[PDB]
């Protein structure tokens, strides 16, 4: 798996392949690693498939009580922590969870990384995933806060395109969201064989 | 597993005066691809070719190794080497390595040089031979290679419909399979000509 | 180490169409290198809409299967209406979770119709992954059968080809050529190939011999 | 820990190498050399173990030294790379094996600069381009990113910089300089090194 | 794997499977496992495949080079003897189990030899995974001084018995049938097994792979 | 296995039973345990197959070797310590249990037994294998100094019988061999023949 | 149990034309030592229904007992309803599962035969909760040497006579006999049909030795 | 250890030898391994010391107030059953090789054997513990239908004596036990009295 | 891999921690604070294994909160240093030890500065200046050569500057920036990150 985000002056952008494998078999080229939490905060999904879904899908429904209870939408913070407080219960059991949790709120943009060992940090840019060296290495060389927002679609893409290119656990598709302060909507989806044609 | 290492896959099928013989590009080490123009099929004559896949590095060993015996055979015998004689020839090097063997399992495929009759066959990396009349497969997407070749070979294909099925049955294969790819190199051996593409293919 | 597994052989199969969908497994249930029974499906019908194929351990299969049938009672019975295929999909994955930490040794494919009459196939992992596909293999020989699948129904790697609609009749055709490959080549897949079809109308079983070997 | 990378342009190869020397915790050297030249037109790049790198490179430089003053001409890049795996492969079973990770980059008169990547295991690959170390998990990417098979050597020396600072940003250990030569028709030429 | 031998009224059969596996995957539908080791004596092989490939081979070479200097037809206990010495050298390590028959001059003989180099001395004998499916049939079936055509069927049934109880076991079976007078190579003797009909058509036309390169060599 | 030898006034009583096994599957149900080593000595076999046929055949091949050049019979002992030697040489790669009698004009009848380790001891009378453990109160209970010929065909049988019904690794036929100066008298017991004694079901 | 103690060895099964016909042998095994040489291995579960069991004897009592005792118990009813011989082995199917699940297994191997409604049934139970019907069974080394024959007689003639289930049977044990170095010569045949549950023993098969001459 | 019993009509007899190890240190030259569960109700015992110990004193306790509770005396087969309740339930953390004897009025004598592991079976007469092993071939070519108590005592001290001779955990003397609708008569059989058989010297 | 620093002097302890949050071979964060504020005048360092660093911080910090709003008044340094040392030795045996080590930083109105350091076995030592992670190894000796009990805040600062150059030299790991903050009768101070 290759995923990414990052925070920038137009929202954050959340980018993902759609590889899974079960050792070298690849065992799916269409899996949705982007989690619709609400319609204001992503999850992304890199680790153990079935780990990933269960917690996230447990996170969306406790997001989803919560603005019930205190009628108004959760914080990416508070989302982010109620990941974080769920799995820390598990550590040493063998969970494989690496997550980002992406929403804009009252505190503007919001980019936290979760994952299983018990680790929630909030930051600018992310990757995550057995992919994610390759695709920090060109996120990070384009980069910038004042990216337009065409050419941080073309960033995310690129970064995950190469990702898929070295890491043999990542493939399938680039799927990519980017989360605006009214909402997040799902910007492309780019088979990377159809990428391949395009980068050169 | 040793064989996963740097993954891989190779095939070959005969049909109608003619056989093929077909590889993956990749050399990875486990999950990173470094290269994606390595070499895993080799000529052993103008009309013999063994291909090999497993661990990179005894891959380029036995060929190398397999080429030094054959050079001194084919000098000092008359002639260029029988395909039945360089499977035997493979075998011989394969199993004096039998307590500490390398790593590779070889298909070869080509044509008598007198008679140009196919013939293609695979070893285990102890030196088992097995000649077939269909197709012979071997690397990390084994299963996924039987698969397509049990569903698509047909006895006696001619040279155009040999290289779609051997191109179809590898292209198949190794997108169900992670660590072989990144590009398909097929050569289609026939009496007056050897013909060699690249596939288009994907590249995850 | 008294080992609380063991493997059972079987392979599945299903296929989504536009108005049905296939289920298929062997007959054969094995362990070691002996057969246990050469008559012994993998498909379970849950639902007038819906049929489960499960292989793997045996002894979970009939667990997990007799559990999903108490539960579409269970639902039926407090909800007033019958699962949808999409519900139950749902809801195995997290029965199969439940077990995250002692799993159920069990590959399922569901296939049925969804809420708009087409076909729907759900596949899973031991530990309750799941997605929708238009067509998957599992089991014993998943990994001969899926990249045929790939290229005949997906029409994966073809160029200059009419991405038709398929067609029950090929698709029918398609069931049993893989099987009959898987066959040739899994010690485990054999002796009979048991097909569902699920379409408006119900439910229809075909039976085609296998080799015994 | 040890960071090698080559870019090979249509006349040129360019190489960079870190220049520490770590031991448990501690930078033990800062001005390390990573590079051995083999000939006038090869250098072989060698990390790994303690004791086998040193050991296999210069047993290797030693015999392609020899190699030209038995016949009065040197062996091409392609040949000492060979060389150099044919060692490699037949000490792997051996009681002596080499844990040894190498790049070769050199130039030859006809065939022109080539760049080979070599494993601990013998596994010899030709390549436009090439990283050895955690390093290269890091920037091999950059380099699918914006190499051309034509790229210039002022370029190769940027996109060469580029790499070097990503494992200044992302990058969990301390490289702080890097060795830096090129080869070409003239022969090994020193660049500065690159430092932060 | 299943191999087995009988002693009949003139002579011996051997029999065997034709199944090569490579883990639980079918490699070889069509594999020969019943051994030249000279024209009166053959060997079935189970176990690693190059091993008794190999072993066969050697022991039959040694043998010729044994035959050629006596003038001699030679004898099942000097192939027993020699079979046996290696297998013992190795410890096991050469994973050849054996159903070695053939007929000399004091008549028809056959043993089984494992891996660690014992043998047996048997008027009947299986081995491979599908040994005990085999014996079984011996067992219940065997009598002493069989006809040849009894002698065939026995064998070919104990074979079958091993092709559709075991796993490991399939496809052909083939038998080798050794008197005084004759030696009968049968392969295949049945076909119990064969692959269903390919139910569609695939016919895949040209230009439906797509290609980046290509190259003609012509040749001479 | 189970394999037993006893002295008399001329001659030795051999037996053994005739199971092979790998595991509990039985690999040869008739197999023949008492090997002739030269014309009046012979050795019963237990442990591994491989190993007590290997070490026969080596001794054979020496025993009649020095017997030639001798150029008379040889010796019991001498077929006891050709045994000895090999078996505790080799006692860390070998599994055998061994029991070595016959005849020979200068000691008459004599039975050694070269158990793993590689000891040897002669005895009045010795049994070996994974079954002799359940005869030892039995022969012990039974054994008399001065047994005929017959008397110790008998109790081997006896003995034999009693190992083969517990012992799950021994079984099939009993193979009885008589050995004395006027040569080697060879019999099987086999069904019926094989001496019974009664389950003792409930009264 | 973890380890098992005193075992059993195997227990065949076959249909028949109005019934089902098993067999086991008398013997309880500790280790290769042939300890116990008259239990028997087969229990009446009620009119329509029996069991025979592989593996360890103590954790095959236990079962017994439980199972008795549940038959008592729906007896005491007199409600005109009865478990059927395919209850007993779902039942059996659900108790080795759980037993398994918690990691503490009843070490048995298990064929239920019976005969109800007109149905011949026969099931297989394992340790684990794997079980299964089929046309005839056989548990430990008899799924090597007795199953294949069982099979075969089976495929030329799906139907059996009660006498020929007997017979094929008997020569099964024959080749336990002759190839298992846990079996014993002295077995039991159950049989149920209309007319119930009969078991019959102590009984041994005729053997031959005559190939213990054909060694030169 | 060594440990048998016998029925006879009328009675049973029981006997064990009188060795305690650890490793091979003798902790008790003349252990009492027969057992008094209840007044004609005995169990010889095999395997740990502190597990049979235990579990007899419990059996013992249970059989006691059953037996009070009913006004009767308690049945052999009641007494083998809650020794193999507890040596079967308990199979994994217990080392008992056990075998119940005795009489009571509505079944005579009885032998029940309660090997490791929990089964329990009945049987005419019963050897145990690790001696047994090198008398099943001595006990089932000497056993005979209707012994009288006397060729009882003989039969078992003779099995005993030999198992004693060859097992290293076997020795020192031999209890015996005879128990009858008249009552429980124990004796010692030691030095001279035990049976004797001849080492086989050249 | 996590450092974290502290030096008292007179009136007030200066403390530092480096701001890398890393996992496997990158950095993953570059401004991460590790500092957790207890009161007015309290902070609690903490470093250790992920999950437990946060999630035994947070629980001490609003402990302490907790106990300035049931009492009104805050806990010591020493107090609070206590309760933590409590709660990390009372888990240590359980089913949720927290593998975690700390320096906890207060100032006292009449006790004065104050620095405790604790080890994840919840031994706890008040001391002058201390230091945890593999860093310490190579700044202690740089503390104990030039530490006075009087040195004044601006070379406390010097000094703390001469430990991370240290580490920018010889140690093998990449933390070029660190969080600073002073601790004195006024309070808690941000001072300006010391970076490279
Ligand atoms: B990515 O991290 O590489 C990807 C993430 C995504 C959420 C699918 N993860 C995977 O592909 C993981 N795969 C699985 O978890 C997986 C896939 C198929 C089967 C099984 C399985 C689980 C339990 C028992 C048997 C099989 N797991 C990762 C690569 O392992
Ligand atoms: B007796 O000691 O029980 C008997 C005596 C022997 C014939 C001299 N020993 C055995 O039956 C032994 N069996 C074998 O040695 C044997 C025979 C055939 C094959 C194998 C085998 C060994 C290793 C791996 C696979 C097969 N062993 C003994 C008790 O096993
Ligand atoms: B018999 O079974 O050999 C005999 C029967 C017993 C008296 C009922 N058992 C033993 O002698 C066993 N010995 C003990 O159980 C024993 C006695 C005293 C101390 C210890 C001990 C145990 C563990 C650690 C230290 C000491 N064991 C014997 C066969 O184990
Ligand atoms: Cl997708
Ligand atoms: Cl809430
Ligand atoms: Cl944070
Ligand atoms: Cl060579
Ligand atoms: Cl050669
Ligand atoms: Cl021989
Ligand atoms: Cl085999
Ligand atoms: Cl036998
Ligand atoms: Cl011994
Ligand atoms: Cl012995
Ligand atoms: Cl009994
Ligand atoms: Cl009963
Ligand atoms: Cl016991
Ligand atoms: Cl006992
Ligand atoms: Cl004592
Ligand atoms: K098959
Ligand atoms: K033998
Ligand atoms: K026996
Ligand atoms: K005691
Ligand atoms: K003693
Ligand atoms: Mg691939
Ligand atoms: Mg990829
Ligand atoms: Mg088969
Ligand atoms: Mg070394
Ligand atoms: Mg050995
Ligand atoms: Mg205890
Ligand atoms: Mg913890």
């Amino acid at each position: 798996t290759t995923t990414l985000a990052f925070k920038f002056r137009h929202g954050v952008i959340v980018a993902a392949d759609s590889r899974a494998t079960a050792g070298a078999y690849i065992a799916s080229q269409t899996v949705k690693k982007v989690i619709e939490i609400n319609p204001y905060l992503l999850g992304t999904m890199a680790g153990g498939a079935a780990d990933c879904s269960f917690w996230e899908r447990l996170l969306a429904r406790q997001c989803r009580i919560y603005e019930l209870r205190n009628k108004e939408r959760i914080s990416v913070a508070a989302a982010s922590k109620l990941l974080a407080n769920m799995v820390y219960q598990y550590k040493g059991m063998g969970l494989s969870m690496g997550t980002m949790i992406c929403g804009w709120d009252k505190r503007g943009p919001g980019l936290y990384y979760v994952d299983s060992e018990g680790n929630r940090i909030s930051g600018a840019t992310f990757s995550v995933g057995s992919g994610s060296v390759y695709a920090y290495g060109v996120m990070d060389r384009g980069y910038s806060y004042d990216l337009e927002v065409e050419q941080a679609y073309d960033l995310a893409r690129r970064a995950i395109y190469q990702a898929t290119y070295r890491d043999a656990y990542s493939g399938g598709a680039v799927n990519l969201y980017h989360v605006r302060e009214d909402g997040w909507i799902r910007v492309s989806s780019d088979n990377v064989a159809d990428l391949h044609e395009k980068y050169s | 597993s040793i064989m996963s290492y740097n993954g891989g896959a190779v095939m070959a099928m005969k049909g109608k005066n003619c056989v093929a013989i077909a590889a993956d590009r990749r050399f990875g080490i486990q999950a990173q691809m470094v290269t994606t123009d390595f070499q895993k099929i080799f000529p052993m004559g103008d009309r013999l070719y063994i291909g090999l896949a497993g661990l990179a590095t005894d891959v380029q060993t036995v060929a190398q190794r397999l080429k030094f015996r054959l050079n001194l055979y084919e000098l000092k015998e008359g002639r260029q080497i029988k395909p039945y004689t360089l499977m035997s020839m493979v075998a011989n090097l394969l199993y004096e390595k039998r307590f500490g063997p390398y790593y590779t399992e070889p298909v070869i495929a080509g044509l008598d040089p007198k008679t140009f009759k196919p013939f293609i066959c695979s070893l285990d990396l102890i030196g088992c031979p097995m000649v077939t009349d269909d197709f012979v497969v071997s690397g990390t997407c084994a299963e996924q290679m039987y698969g397509m070749c049990e569903s698509l070979w047909e006895p006696n294909m001619d040279p155009d419909h040999l290289f779609e099925t051997i191109s179809q049955a590898m292209l198949n294969a190794v997108d169900r399979d992670a660590v072989s790819g990144m590009g398909v190199i097929v050569h289609i051996i026939e009496k007056d000509k050897i013909t060699t593409r690249t596939l288009k293919a994907r590249m995850d | 180490r008294f080992s609380p597994y063991v493997f059972n052989g079987g392979t599945i199969l299903a296929i989504a169409g536009e108005d049905f969908a296939i289920v298929a497994s062997d007959t054969r249930l094995s362990e070691g290198f002996s057969i246990h029974t050469r008559d012994s499906p993998k498909c379970y019908k849950l639902t007038d809409k819906t049929v489960i194929g499960c292989s793997g351990f045996h002894g979970d299969c009939l667990t997990l299967t007799k559990i999903i049938e108490a539960r579409l009672k269970m639902y039926k019975h407090s909800n007033n209406k019958a699962m949808t295929t999409g519900a139950i999909a749902a809801m195995l994955s997290t029965i199969l979770y439940s077990r995250r930490f002692f799993p159920y040794y069990v590959y399922n494919i569901i296939g049925g119709l969804d809420e708009e009459g087409k076909g729907a196939v759900y596949s899973f992992d031991p530990v309750g992954s799941y997605q929708r596909d238009s067509f998957k293999a599992g089991g014993s020989a998943s990994a001969m059968l899926q990249p045929l699948l790939d290229n005949q129904v997906g029409f994966k790697n073809m160029q200059n080809v009419e991405h038709v609609p398929l067609s029950l009749d090929r698709a029918m055709r398609l069931v049993k050529d893989v099987f009959i490959s898987a066959a040739e080549r899994d010690v485990y897949t054999g002796d009979a190939l048991r097909i569902c079809i699920v379409t408006k109308e119900g439910i229809r079983e075909e039976t085609v011999s296998l080799r015994k070997d | 820990m040890e960071y090698l990378i080559g870019i090979q342009g249509p006349d040129y190869v360019l190489v960079a190498s870190d220049r520490v020397a770590a031991s448990n915790i501690v930078q033990m050297k800062d001005d390390h050399d990573k590079m051995f030249k083999m000939s006038e037109k090869i250098l072989l790049l060698c990390v790994g173990e303690a004791g086998d790198t040193v050991q296999f490179a210069e047993y290797i430089q030693k015999n392609v030294q020899l190699y030209k003053m038995r016949n009065g001409y040197e062996l091409s890049p392609t040949a000492a790379a060979n060389f150099t795996r044919r060692n490699l492969a037949d000490c792997l079973r051996s009681r002596t094996p080499y844990h040894v990770n190498l790049l070769l980059a050199g130039y030859d008169e006809h065939e022109g600069p080539a760049l080979y990547y070599m494993d601990y295991l013998a596994a010899l690959a030709k390549a436009p381009f090439a990283a050895h170390g955690y390093g290269a998990f890091l920037t091999l990417s950059i380099l699918d990113r914006y190499y051309t098979p034509t790229i210039s050597r002022e370029r190769a020396v940027e996109l060469l910089r580029k790499c070097l600072e990503e494992l200044q940003k992302r990058f969990i250990l301390n490289l702080p300089t890097f060795s830096v030569r090129i080869i070409d028709k003239n022969g090994i030429h020193d660049l500065d090194n690159i430092s932060f | 794997t299943t191999i087995a031998g009988v002693v009949y009224k003139d002579g011996i059969v051997l029999g065997a499977d034709t199944r090569a596996t490579e883990g639980m995957v079918v490699a070889d539908k069509n594999c020969s496992k019943i051994h030249f080791i000279s024209p009166n004596i053959y060997c079935c092989g189970a176990g690693t495949a190059a091993d008794t490939d190999m072993t066969t081979q050697l022991i039959s070479s040694n043998l010729e080079l044994h035959s050629l200097s006596t003038g001699r037809l030679p004898r099942v206990v000097t192939a027993n003897r020699m079979l046996k010495q290696m297998l013992f050298r190795y410890q096991g390590y050469i994973g050849a189990a054996l159903v070695l028959g053939g007929v000399d001059v004091t008549g028809p003989h056959l043993y089984s030899i494992y891996p660690h180099g014992s043998t047996d001395k048997l008027p009947y004998v299986t081995m491979g995974s599908g040994s005990l499916a085999a014996m079984a049939v011996f067992e219940d079936k065997f009598r002493p001084d069989m006809e040849e055509e009894e002698a065939k069927n026995l064998v070919s049934e104990a074979i079958a018995a091993g092709i559709f109880n075991d796993l490991g076991s399939g496809s052909n079976i083939d038998l080798c049938v050794i008197s005084k007078n004759k030696l009968d190579f049968l392969r295949p003797y049945t076909v119990p097994n064969k692959k269903g009909t390919r139910l569609g058509r695939y016919r895949c036309e040209k230009g439906t792979t797509a290609v980046l390169t290509e190259k003609i060599t012509p040749l001479e | 296995t189970t394999i037993m030898a006893v002295q008399f006034d001329g001659g030795v009583v051999l037996g053994a039973d005739s199971r092979t096994t790998t595991g509990s599957y039985i690999a040869n149900r008739v197999t023949d345990k008492l090997t002739p080593i030269h014309d009046r000595i012979f050795c019963c076999r237990s442990g591994s197959a491989a190993d007590t046929q290997a070490v026969a055949d080596a001794v054979t091949y020496q025993l009649g070797f020095h017997s030639i050049e001798l150029n008379e019979p040889p010796l019991v002992h001498t077929a006891a310590s050709l045994f000895k030697e090999m078996c505790y040489r080799y006692r860390e790669d070998l599994m055998a249990g061994i029991i070595i009698a016959g005849w020979d004009p200068q000691e008459g009848g004599q039975v050694y037994s070269v158990p793993m380790g590689g000891m040897m001891v002669r005895q009045s009378f010795a049994i070996g294998g994974s079954g002799s453990s359940y005869i030892y109160g039995y022969v012990d209970a039974t054994y008399r100094e001065g047994m005929t010929k017959e008397e110790c065909l008998q109790f081997t049988a006896n003995a034999l019988a009693l190992a083969m019904e517990r012992d799950g690794s021994s079984g099939g036929v009993i193979r009885l061999a008589a050995i004395a100066e006027s040569g080697v008298e060879r019999q099987v017991l086999l069904g019926d023949q094989i001496p019974k004694f009664a389950v003792a079901t409930l009264p | 149990t973890q380890n098992p103690m005193v075992t059993g060895t195997s227990v065949l099964g076959v249909k028949f034309e109005g019934g089902v016909v098993i067999a086991a042998d008398m013997l309880g095994s500790y280790g290769s030592l042939a300890r116990f040489r008259n239990i028997s291995r087969i229990m009446r579960v009620n009119n329509s229904t029996m069991l025979g069991a592989s593996g360890d004897y103590a954790d095959f009592q236990y079962l017994k007992q439980v199972l008795g005792q549940m038959v008592i118990d729906e007896e005491l009813l007199g409600d005109g309803h009865s478990y059927s011989p395919r209850a007993i082995h779902s039942w059996l199917t659900r108790a080795m599962y759980s037993r398994r699940s918690k990691m503490n297994p009843l070490w048995n191997t298990m064929v239920i035969g019976g005969y109800a409604d007109g149905e011949s049934f026969l099931g297989y139970v394992d340790m684990l909760g794997v079980a299964y019907e089929a046309p005839s069974l056989a548990t430990g080394y008899g799924a090597y040497l007795a199953q294949p024959l069982l099979r075969e007689v089976l495929e030329k003639q799906p139907v059996l006579s009660q006498t020929e289930a007997r017979d094929l049977v008997e020569r099964c044990m024959r080749v336990l006999y002759y190839r298992d170095a846990r079996s014993y010569n002295r077995f039991q045949i159950a049989t149920v049909t209309e007319k119930g549950v009969e078991i019959e023993g102590p009984l041994s098969t005729e053997t031959n030795w005559d190939i213990a001459h054909m060694i030169s």
